[PDB]
């Protein structure tokens, strides 16, 4: 799965979390046997204005 | 104190039952002893713990 969120909302993409992006947009299961990968993409995902 | 042994057995059974009932009011290291209160005051992970 691939999506683009902000910095202060990366901690919500984890098993057993709460908020607005982890409860209304995209929620992970309790176990979620896998791995979370994220990195900054300000080089090409933010234009002037 | 005519029926001593029978009364002692009855009292032991009553005390065992009362202790087994009262054991539901101990925290055992938790914040409380009410499952509903725990589920309403804690997040899913801490509530599960």
């Amino acid at each position: 799965d691939s999506f683009v969120i902000r910095g202060d909302e990366v901690r919500q993409i984890a098993p057993g979390q709460t908020g607005k992006i982890a409860d209304y947009n995209y929620k992970l299961p309790d176990d979620f046997t896998g791995c979370v990968i994220a990195w900054n993409s300000n080089n090409l995902d933010s234009k002037v204005g | 104190s005519a029926l001593g042994k029978l009364q002692d057995v009855v009292n032991q059974n009553a005390q065992a039952l009362n202790t087994l009932v009262k054991q539901l009011s101990s925290n055992f290291g938790a914040i409380s002893s009410v499952l509903n209160d725990i589920l309403s005051r804690l997040d899913p992970p801490e509530a599960e713990v």
